[PDB]
């Protein structure tokens, strides 16, 4: 009938189920709709590094084509960072169509790989090789302390 | 796809009991889904909180209530499954 259970469900259910036994300490998550499995909000709150203190909102959505193709995340919290732009979209390796690269998405992968990858981006994946928003990895590059002021002065505004 | 026992004046809170409760099964904090009208419907999660509050009000409902069919399949996931487990309902 009409009252079979999907794919990406079967799949989400599980994953969802264990998502928060497994967050980072970092981070929280948020379902503003509890029959949307493929629906919520993350929030990073780094504990370390120059973001420390910031909250990060995150909005993740899973595709019907689910764990074929990987989750559509955007970030919700203004921010100046290499690898998330100001209006925000994220350069996350494991969220691209792994070519080459074998670091992209794979079946293998679940949601708590997702947010183990999302509150990287404040810590050990903060990369300013080959980065997204090339201004900020410029304004890093020419003065540091000045893109402190910057990333404090929007984490004071923004993700507070 | 296992077999489960319940009626359609059953309350979901019982299906939960089963669950929990059955030398088999021992689910320590179980998800209980099922899919109408193409859409999932999230029955009850007690592993997410955000979830877990906003589901906890369909424990009193009933089964029929919950605008459950006879012999309806339940997705339904827990820390001591390794994959989601269906579940077939048999309406006695």
């Amino acid at each position: 009938s009409t009252r079979r259970v999907s794919v990406r469900d079967k799949l989400l259910v599980k994953e969802v189920a264990e998502l928060e036994a497994n967050l980072p300490c970092t981070c929280k998550v948020h379902f503003p709709d509890p029959n949307k499995l493929h629906c919520f909000q993350l929030t990073v709150t780094p504990d370390e590094g120059y973001y420390q203190g910031g909250k990060f909102q995150f909005e993740t959505e899973v595709p019907d084509a689910y764990n074929m193709v990987p989750p559509k995340v955007k970030c919700l919290t203004k921010i100046w960072h290499p690898n998330i732009t100001e209006t925000g979209e994220i350069c996350l390796s494991l969220l691209r169509e792994h070519s080459i690269d074998g670091t992209g998405w794979a079946p293998t992968r679940t949601l708590k790989d997702v947010v183990w990858g999302l509150n990287s981006l404040f810590t050990d994946l903060l990369n300013f090789d080959d980065p997204l928003n090339i201004e900020a990895a410029e304004h890093h590059l020419r003065d540091k302390e000045d893109f402190r002021n910057k990333v404090d002065d929007y984490i004071k505004r923004y993700a507070r | 796809p296992q077999n489960i026992q319940f009626s359609p004046s059953a309350k979901l809170q019982e299906v939960l009991d089963y669950l929990t409760n059955s030398a088999s099964l021992q689910m320590k904090s179980p998800a209980i889904t099922a899919t109408l009208e193409g859409k999932n419907r999230t029955l009850y999660m007690q592993s997410v909180t955000s979830i877990e509050e906003r589901t906890r009000p369909n424990l009193s409902k009933t089964l029929k209530e919950l605008g459950l069919v006879d012999g309806q399949e339940l997705a339904v996931a827990d820390v001591t499954t390794p994959q989601t487990v269906l579940f077939k309902l048999h309406f006695t």
